[PDB]
């Protein structure tokens, strides 16, 4: 039924969206909250020199959130 | 994650000793009538897709003879890769091969 | 699946060596109709010179490397003609096993070289020998097979379709579709 | 054919004009046949002013 | 016979680098940088920029949502970087053309700040509602969590007014909670974590 192509459209990958395969290199080795902050300052300001805005702004809570306070 | 690290460090050593250096490869220097035939294919089939043209197109509607058009003014960004049949292969840009 | 290589010898698909080149000489058989028509080639010199284009071309490929080792193959080869093929000295391996005939301009099978100076050498006619000895191998070297070409189908397409025109009776050997069946 | 790769060996690869000589012996296959022929030898006569 | 059968299948399920508690504050540091490969598709209208192709298909959908590789929520990302088809860094790099398609197929490098929350972990986070049934909060002002009524302390009662909160001293409790981390679930396009309060 119609439920069977919302489910293609709820689905929506294909090999234009996402990669073929994901594979670690290494071990995930963490970070500090230095350096947690220092890259959200930068990847923030990379992307705001669409898309992604609705994620950016779930990022600038995050920001907020490891020095500010609401 | 060490079992694929260990794994792309294989893939490319392996594609690194089947590459022939521009220097050592002894194939013919002209183009073979297969390669102008596939060229011609897949960049009209790119430029069907907006890919940017290098050429001062003159209102032509067929992506095939756009790239016909390229080819006469050496301007396709692509690279022939020549297998050897053990597997090992030869680079030859588009821009120095010799067309019949 | 076989198919001239790139190395220009004749492969199976998964790799294994049919021949070393295509004949012996490499040459593709829609190409050499007019190779060894000497007279029809001097007569058109200069209509095909500029089809054969060799100025824009001698600086991608070795010229006097290959022709340095014909003469030292020509000289000693006609200094060992009249022994038996046994008793043939074997130094002088032909040029088409030294040289890559579509990378090195004068490595030309033996064959088209003795017929190239046998019309040299009974024939004195503003062309000169010299430019006409650069005319027939330039014009060697661009008649050549191309690798990739399916000289399989091509070599089985030419005796089964022929073979469909030979099915008639006796006019004490076999003959025919059924010694070609054997 | 339905895409540009194999227009691109329609044009280039088993087009007629590459198909001139047959590989079988290097004879051609493609001219004239019947009526061309029989008026070639009447317009090149020598009686055709 | 058993010894090295399940050892492909328990292996396949424990995760790799375990959260530590850290700076003498009982909280765990849940955001690790991993480094990952892909293989992505450039198309042809992003075969002059390459890079920015790579970033707009494939990297900038990956961005807030949870990968099943990594494991976590995935943040941002860092360090792009194309792997050359020809192995010679440089400029002009090359990718490999499918015959049927005009798209090409690459492998990338790339480094993936990720979030990665774990069983027996400690997250604090704002509470936004509590009711007569659980305390639903908020983790670093992005990601959702509640602690149910059966996680919550015997000795915490939940006064009434929408309602305040009363711990084992009569204290309301405020936004900024102490809570250890129960199953994170996943399948949703929501990422949950439900935590408990009991030690």
């Amino acid at each position: 039924m119609m439920k069977g192509s919302r489910r293609t459209g709820n689905n929506t990958a294909t090999t234009l969206n996402t990669p073929v395969v994901i594979h670690a290199t290494q071990l995930p080795q963490h970070v500090s909250t230095d350096e947690v902050l220092q890259f959200l300052e930068s990847f923030i300001d990379e992307k705001e020199n669409t898309n992604l805005s609705s994620s950016i702004s779930q990022l600038k809570r995050i920001q907020r959130d490891f020095k500010g306070l609401p | 994650p060490e079992d694929f690290q260990q794994h792309e460090q294989i893939r490319r050593k392996t594609l690194k000793e089947k590459a022939i250096p521009k220097d050592q490869r002894a194939t013919t220097p002209y183009m073979t009538k297969y390669e102008r035939a596939r060229i011609l294919g897949t960049r009209a089939l790119q430029i069907s897709m907006n890919a940017p043209v290098f050429v001062d197109l003159e209102g032509e509607t067929d992506p095939l003879r756009i790239a016909m058009k390229e080819l006469a003014e050496k301007k396709i960004p692509l690279v022939i890769r020549r297998y050897l049949p053990d597997g090992s292969f030869e680079d030859w840009s588009v821009e120095e091969l010799i067309v019949d | 699946g076989v198919h001239v290589s790139y190395d220009n010898s004749i492969r199976d698909a998964d790799g294994t060596l049919v021949q070393f080149m295509y004949g012996g000489d490499a040459i593709d058989i829609t190409k050499e109709s007019h190779m060894t028509q000497f007279e029809f080639c001097l007569d058109n010199y200069y209509a095909l010179l500029k089809k054969y284009n060799p100025s824009a071309l001698i600086e991608h490929l070795d010229v006097e490397s290959a022709l340095k080792y014909s003469k030292k193959t020509l000289k000693y080869r006609k200094k060992h003609s009249k022994e038996p093929h046994y008793k043939q000295s074997v130094k002088y391996d032909p040029v088409l096993a030294k040289y890559n005939p579509a990378k090195y301009l004068g490595s030309v099978s033996e064959n088209f070289q003795d017929k190239l100076e046998s019309f040299l050498d009974k024939n004195s006619k503003g062309v000169n020998e010299k430019k006409f000895r650069a005319l027939m191998q330039l014009k060697y070297m661009r008649s050549l097979i191309n690798p990739g070409e399916a000289v399989g189908i091509i070599a089985s397409q030419s005796v089964g379709e022929p073979s469909t025109q030979m099915t008639l009776n006796t006019f004490n050997v076999t003959l025919g579709i059924p010694r070609l069946r054997e | 054919p339905q895409n540009e790769n194999a227009r691109a060996e329609a044009l280039n690869l088993a087009n007629t004009d590459s198909q001139y000589l047959t590989p079988t012996s290097g004879s051609p296959v493609r001219g004239l046949i019947q009526d061309h022929i029989s008026a070639g030898v009447w317009l090149t006569s020598k009686d055709s002013f | 016979n058993e010894n090295r059968e399940t050892a492909r299948f328990i292996k396949k399920h424990k995760k790799q680098v375990t959260n530590p508690i850290d700076e003498k504050n009982g909280t765990s540091n849940c955001i690790v940088r991993v480094p990952i490969a892909l293989y992505v598709s450039l198309a042809p209208m992003y075969l002059e920029n390459p890079l920015q192709g790579v970033m707009k298909q494939h990297l900038n959908p990956l961005v807030m949502k949870y990968n099943n590789k990594v494991g976590g929520v995935v943040l941002g990302y860092e360090g792009l970087k194309i792997l050359d088809a020809d192995p010679l860094d440089t400029s002009e790099k090359l990718i490999k053309i499918t015959p049927d398609t005009p798209f090409g197929f690459t492998w990338c490098h790339v480094n993936l700040y990720v979030w990665q929350p774990q069983v027996g972990d400690v997250l604090e986070g704002y509470i936004f509602i509590q009711s007569a049934s659980h305390i639903g909060l908020l983790i670093h002002d992005a990601f959702n969590a509640s602690i149910k009524k059966n996680n919550i302390p015997v000795d915490w009662t939940f006064v009434h007014n929408l309602g305040h909160w009363v711990d084992s001293n009569g204290e309301p409790i405020d936004g900024k909670l102490r809570f250890t981390v129960r199953n994170v679930h996943t399948t949703g396009r929501v990422v949950s974590v439900d935590g408990t309060l009991i030690s």
